[PDB]
């Protein structure tokens, strides 16, 4: 029923047709993440290192 | 990540390793001299990931062979693709390893082994960025299994972050050398299911069954038998070294093939089974080609699908014909035979397809599947070592070279956990 | 070889609808979990459609239409009949009701109630039956939940010999292509105790739901009066047909509750299919006036019926989508 | 005017980078060379579309763009391309081997070792820009560097930038045309960490595009060329608005405001219609009521699942071509009255429409027929959850016997990580619940 906010241009137009009304992490924790898993990934090398050298 | 650095171990390790480089060699067009005489550009587009250039311009395979006797090496090198490999590459030594698993891993190989790992480093330290390396051998004599797994650890330790793969020929008292191949078989195992990341189980039973049985045969030499393996070595590597989407390095197929990571032999299939020289006139029609590469009779590892359920399966059609037809009649497969698919991985077989299709064929298809039923592989390797080693037989080979029993009663115990392992996910 | 499904462990209809699927040796049945089906005979609550229709290479079909349950629950029936303008509030053939809540239109209802106590005409009312407003409403917030204040019909149409109320079911199977079947047999559900038009206390003589009577089974078998029955009796009695004085309603009322939420539960342009059998309960009134009781969205069927019903469910609905290697129904035209 | 950089990430990202950015060349009539003849202001401006092209002296506009793989086989093409000459090789970033389809790897391993070099290729483009409104991100869920870079991407740009908007591309998984068995997996991690990251995200199921290739344009097998040449005409519908004179959607911010009141519930499902193959001999040109019709069936749905059975919380139409704002509303009143629409209580029933009347442009040769009018509609339905569930029950099914985990564990990542992700999931398919119904 109701137009409103008409805008027009040369390129086009815009419009709103209403038909009923209604009723972070920080760089230095991000570094963290990176570098536990480094180690975590170290830690399995070595481990494995550890085994083959048995 | 291109590089793949290819060894190949013992008497079957460098009979099926040259067959393979023979086989891939025509189809990415290179001739005996290195020379590429060839058509397309598909064919040298990832021509690297198993040649070497060297200028001229010729192509090297970065092949390197291994044995402890002159021999195999010898047929070889006057064989018909032996001018191509690098003369450095060849690492051999005099004494043999007599069948003995003992030998190769401990006392001859040992000797050996240094010498082998200096060639890897060569060829490893001219890769841009080395994917891994792929071995075959045989787990029935000596140097391919005892040796081969000495390097894979060896390999290993000094490369932990490569992928590690092997085309594994496990031995079958229907094509025998010696008694002791189950000894050698079931201490090799033990190695490949710590130290490998994928394993091409193939099954010297199965080749020798598919010879008699559907190639009509009579008597298969070990001619026969490698005509199947280097197709079925041509049609896994296939999205290895072709332009294409899935399973295109060796850890993609890894991360989508394995889930569990000991659960990683696999069975291969091949359609349409052909013999040696005699050829076939009629192409297959894609619907023949998928039911064949899903029958017992094509498996290269003598199991019976049927006996347990596939985890994962990756399948690879070659030629020109209709993807729309490929998709169709993959999807067909599946939504007939459900139950055989593991549940709980969904959409688990990938399909791939290749426009080269390998010489002599219009169409072809491979098949790559982890299924539970390779379990079958094992319990029978397993019954063949304890008929000999509950009595002790034949093990005086090994004792002679340094080895106790505990090492043969823990590879035992191994090998039967791979097995129940196996079974667990088969009711799962 | 078609798949399928089975997650309602309860349906006798669907029991018996598998039961018939395996015994063709065209259909194999697979694991609850296994989502490599064409036919899916689901669960009656939280069904995940979500899931369907994504499976490559397969049609995928099941036995029930999402949305359905806006016909199939009592406070919903309500609010569907009164808000729809192809219904209304000018409806005619669904007895006044309002919706009731306990922590709404309480307010409405009453306003009603003192319209019929102007003039002292009939004012029962059914939730359980009682004559006067406000002991219905305290059994309302006695016991938790939502339900429905329905005018309760006070002149039901009584079979003779035995005074007896009685209830109509029929079954309807709508199939993917939203076709509404009606099954030629249905059933009258009778009371076997005398009606007592002053004693709304006593129970059984009111309610005439096939498990509350069990006087049971005096007059005929388990309370079940067939259509042929019926028929002869109203010709006997009445000097009609049941086609003529029921019927034609009863396929009217069908037709339109069902055409009303077509748009909202269509199959015709989705990634998968539906289907889904209904009943419907009516009531007739004593000039033969017939009012919808209420919809069932899983109904059971009658023992001497399961097997013709069920075998038709397998050919208009089922065989239609997946065809193998004279009809029970009437098709209602829209 | 207010800048916005595209970040391109993964194979997906690339090549549907690749053809959005070739759309846009053929829209703006920016020529291959880089040159826009139609551009009077050599070496500068102001106007709509240098929110996306920068320009130098000598007259060449370059995509306020970064492409970035872990591998450099698809950038490569991009580099020797027909396009090779628009971009600028500080704005082309390849590693040297890939995440192999594992969103561990792509985060923590080889995120790692490659994201202060993205940062700083990143930064070189936001130092030229006198008002950066911010980011455009496209990428696959299913790939290891589209998931798992994706993820750390976006975590350091909130931290680099954190007073920008963020919007995403985010190709959805389809078994049809998918490389791994471990898509799920991927999915949920890189959802679950870039969900505070992310403004509004535009989610695009390879199925729903597969589909309407095959039963639309009539390709019997489609592949990655058909199905992102479908894209990049949706997603140019999509950011027309940015790099064209309007009143709506005219920056990032806009994006929020309209389509997402509710945080969390920020990925609006996009309707696109007419498609039509070029190849198709006699075709009778659909109206406006025809296509707004057309926007509310499941079919031409970016996403499959049934608007019906859930509600709006918003809607925006975006015409391209000979539309008038009568023919809408007659369209829009007569659908209304046809159709399941049924809005949230605390929003109101209604629609915001921007017409731009240039026809949809189409690419050479192309699979698309020119249309006469075309429109794209942007909805904000509880009903796209269905996807969630989808992608969540298959997560389920292999996280319950720990199927391909070791791999992940492999990399460095915990294993509480997928039962974290899978948390929030399940949270994310509560709240949509709770809206819904
Ligand atoms: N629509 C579309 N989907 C694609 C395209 N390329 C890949 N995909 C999809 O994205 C997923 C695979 O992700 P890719 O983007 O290839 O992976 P990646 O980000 O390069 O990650 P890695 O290769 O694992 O390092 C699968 O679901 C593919 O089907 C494309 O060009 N278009
Ligand atoms: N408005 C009304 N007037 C007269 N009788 C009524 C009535 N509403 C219900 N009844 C009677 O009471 C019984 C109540 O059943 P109703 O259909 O309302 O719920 P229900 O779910 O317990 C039975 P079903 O399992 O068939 O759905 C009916 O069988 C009918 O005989
Ligand atoms: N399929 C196949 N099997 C072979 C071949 N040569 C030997 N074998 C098998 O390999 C095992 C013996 O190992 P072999 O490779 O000869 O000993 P090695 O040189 O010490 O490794 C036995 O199981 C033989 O059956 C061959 O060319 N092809
Ligand atoms: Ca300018
Ligand atoms: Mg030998
Ligand atoms: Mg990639």
């Amino acid at each position: 029923m109701e137009v409103i906010e008409l805008n027009k241009c040369t390129s086009g137009q815009s419009f709103e047709v209403i038909l009923k009304p209604p009723s972070d992490p920080s760089l230095e924790e991000i570094q963290k993440k990176l570098e536990a898993a480094e180690e975590r990934r170290k830690y399995q090398e070595a481990e494995l290192l550890k085994h083959l050298a048995e | 990540m291109r590089e793949i650095v290819h060894i190949q171990a013992g008497q079957c390790g460098n009979q099926i390793g040259a067959k393979f480089w023979e086989v891939i060699s025509d189809e990415h067009g290179i001739d005996p001299t290195g020379s590429y005489h060839g058509d397309s550009d598909l064919q040298l587009e990832r021509i690297n990931v198993y040649y070497n250039e060297a200028t001229g311009n010729k192509y090297v395979p970065r092949a390197i062979l291994v044995d402890l006797e002159p021999g195999t090496m010898d047929s070889v090198r006057s064989g018909p693709f032996g001018q191509i490999f690098r003369p450095d590459n060849f690492v051999f030594g005099q004494s043999g390893a007599g069948n003995n698993w003992a030998k190769g891993h401990y006392t001859e190989g040992a000797e050996l082994v240094d010498s082998v790992l200096d060639v890897v480093r060569k060829e490893s330290e001219s890769c841009d960025c080395l994917q891994g390396f792929q071995l075959t051998h045989s787990l029935g004599g000596g140097t391919g299994s005892g040796m081969g797994t000495l390097l894979i650890s060896k390999i290993r330790e000094e490369y932990p972050d490569r992928i590690m793969n092997t085309f594994s020929v496990m031995p079958s008292p229907k094509v025998s050398d010696t008694v002791v191949e189950p000894y050698n078989a079931t201490l090799s195992v033990h190695q490949l299911v710590e130290n490998t990341d994928e394993t091409y189980c193939i099954d010297n039973e199965a080749l020798y069954d598919i010879c008699f049985r559907t190639l009509k045969l009579t008597t298969p030499t070990y001619g026969d038998l490698n005509h199947l393996v280097s197709a079925t070595m041509s049609g896994v590597t296939t999205c290895l070294r072709f332009p294409g989407q899935l399973n295109a390095d060796l850890r993609k197929l890894a991360v989508n093939m394995v889930p569990f990571p000991r659960l990683h032999f696999f069975m291969p299939g091949f359609a349409p089974l052909t013999s040696r020289g005699s050829q076939q006139y009629r192409a297959l029609t894609v619907p023949e080609l998928t039911q064949q590469m899903f029958d017992s009779k094509n498996m290269m590892a003598a199991c019976d699908p049927r006996h347990g359920r596939y985890l994962t399966v990756a399948a690879i059609f070659r030629g020109r014909m209709s993807m729309k037809e490929v998709d169709e009649q993959m999807l067909n497969v599946q939504n007939k035979n459900s139950s055989y698919f593991v549940e709980w991985i969904p959409n688990n077989v990938k399909t791939a397809v290749c426009d080269i299709p390998p010489r002599g064929l219009k169409m072809s298809a491979t098949f790559i599947g982890n299924s539970t039923a390779i379990q079958e592989l094992f319990k029978r390797i397993s019954e063949q070592f304890t008929a000999m080693f509950r009595r002790k037989a034949f093990l005086h080979w090994y004792t002679g070279e340094g080895m106790d029993e505990m090492e043969f009663t823990e590879a035992e115990s191994n090998m039967n956990d791979l097995v129940s392992e196996y079974q667990q996910y088969q009711d799962a | 070889m078609y798949t399928f499904v089975v997650r309602d462990e309860n349906s006798s209809v669907y029991a018996e609808v598998s039961r018939l699927l395996l015994a063709t040796g065209q259909w194999k049945r697979l694991r609850k979990d296994n989502p490599r089906f064409n036919l899916m005979l689901g669960e009656r609550n939280r069904l995940p459609f979500g899931r369907l229709g994504h499976e490559p290479g397969l049609v995928q079909l099941v036995n029930y239409y999402r949305g359905a349950d806006k016909l199939c629950r009592k406070a919903s029936l309500v609010k569907l009949i009164k808000t729809s303008p192809e219904l209304s509030e000018s409806c005619t053939w669904f007895p006044e009701s309002y919706v009731i809540y306990p922590t709404d239109e309480r307010e409405v209802f009453l306003a009603a109630y003192n319209r019929r106590r102007e003039g002292r005409e009939g004012n029962v009312w059914i939730a359980l039956i009682s004559s006067e407003a406000s002991e219905l409403l305290d059994f309302i917030d006695e016991q938790g939940q939502v339900h429905v204040i329905q005018k309760y019909l006070e002149k039901p149409l009584l079979l003779e010999p035995g005074h007896r109320k009685f209830d109509i079911r029929s079954w309807v199977l709508v199939d993917h292509l939203y076709n509404i079947y009606l099954y030629r047999e249905g059933v009258l559900r009778t009371s076997s105790e005398p009606y007592n038009s002053a004693n709304f206390q006593d129970k059984t003589c009111h309610l005439t739901n096939h498990c509350i009577q069990k006087n049971y089974g005096r007059y005929e078998e388990g309370n079940e009066m067939f259509f042929e029955e019926f028929n002869q009796y109203l010709m006997d009695a009445l000097n009609t047909t049941l086609e003529n004085s029921i019927l034609l309603q009863i396929k009217h009322i069908i037709r339109s509750c069902l055409m009303c939420i077509e748009p909202a539960i269509s199959t015709k342009h989705l990634h998968y299919q539906s289907f889904q059998l209904f009943g419907f309960d009516f009531m007739v009134d004593e000039e033969l006036k017939v009012w919808l009781i209420e919809v069932n969205g899983a109904p059971a069927c009658a023992q001497k019926l399961y097997a013709e019903l069920c075998q038709g469910i397998v050919d208009v609905a089922i065989s239609s989508v997946f065809p193998l290697a004279t009809s029970i129904f009437i098709k209602l035209h829209h | 005017m207010r800048e916005c950089i595209s970040i391109h990430v993964g194979q997906a990202g690339v090549q549907i980078g690749n053809a959005c950015w070739e759309l846009y060349c053929l829209e703006h009539g920016i020529q291959p060379d880089g040159q826009m003849p139609s551009d009077k202001t050599i070496g500068g401006g102001d106007d709509s579309f240098n929110t996306f092209f920068s320009e130098t002296g000598a007259g060449k506009h370059v995509p306020r763009a970064v492409f970035v793989d872990l591998e450099p086989t698809v950038i490569d093409e991009v580099r020797t391309g027909t396009y090779r000459q628009l971009f600028h090789p500080e704005q082309l970033i390849t590693g040297k081997e890939d995440a192999a389809n594992n969103y561990a790897r792509g985060h923590y391993t080889i995120g790692k070792e490659i994201i202060d070099l993205v940062l700083d290729r990143i930064r070189k483009l936001a130092d030229q820009c006198t008002g950066l409104q911010g980011f455009l991100v496209f990428h696959s869920f299913g790939g290891g560097t589209g998931s798992g870079f994706t993820s750390l991407l976006m975590e350091r740009l909130s931290v680099d930038y954190g007073k920008k908007s963020k919007l995403e591309f985010s190709i959805y998984p389809a078994p049809q045309v998918s490389t791994a068995v471990v898509e799920p997996y991927n999915s949920i991690l890189t959802t679950h960490t870039t969900l505070e990251h992310s403004d509004c995200a535009f989610m695009v199921d390879n199925e729903a595009i597969y589909d309407i290739c095959r039963r639309n344009l009539d390709i019997e097998r489609p592949t990655y060329t058909n199905l992102n040449r479908l894209i990049s005409q949706i997603v140019s519908s999509i950011t027309a608005s940015l790099r064209f004179d309007g009143a709506l959607n005219v920056d990032l911010t806009e994006f929020q405001t309209n389509l997402v009141p509710y945080p969390r519930i920020h990925f609006p499902l996009a309707t696109y219609a007419p498609v039509i193959s070029a190849e198709k001999a006699y075709h009778e040109q659909l109206s406006v009521a025809e296509i707004t019709n057309a926007c509310f069936e499941p079919a031409n749905q970016m996403v499959k699942c049934d608007p019906r059975h859930g509600k709006y919380m918003a809607c925006c139409l975006l015409y391209r071509g000979d539309v008038v704002p009568k023919d809408v509303n007659a369209a829009i009143a007569t659908i209304k009255t046809k159709r399941s629409i049924q809005f949230v209580d605390w929003c109101p029933t209604g629609f915001k429409v921007g017409i731009n009347y240039q026809p949809p442009t189409v690419v050479p040769g192309g699979d698309l027929a020119k249309v006469q009018r075309a429109v794209c509609m942007l909805s904000n339905t509880t009903a796209i959850a269905e996807a969630w569930a989808r992608l969540d029950h298959k997560f389920d099914l292999m996280y319950a016997k720990r199927a391909f985990v070791h791999w992940y564990v492999g990399e460095g990542m915990e294993e509480g990580e997928f039962s974290e992700a899978r948390e929030d999931m399940a949270a994310l398919e509560k709240d949509y619940e709770e809206v819904g119904v």
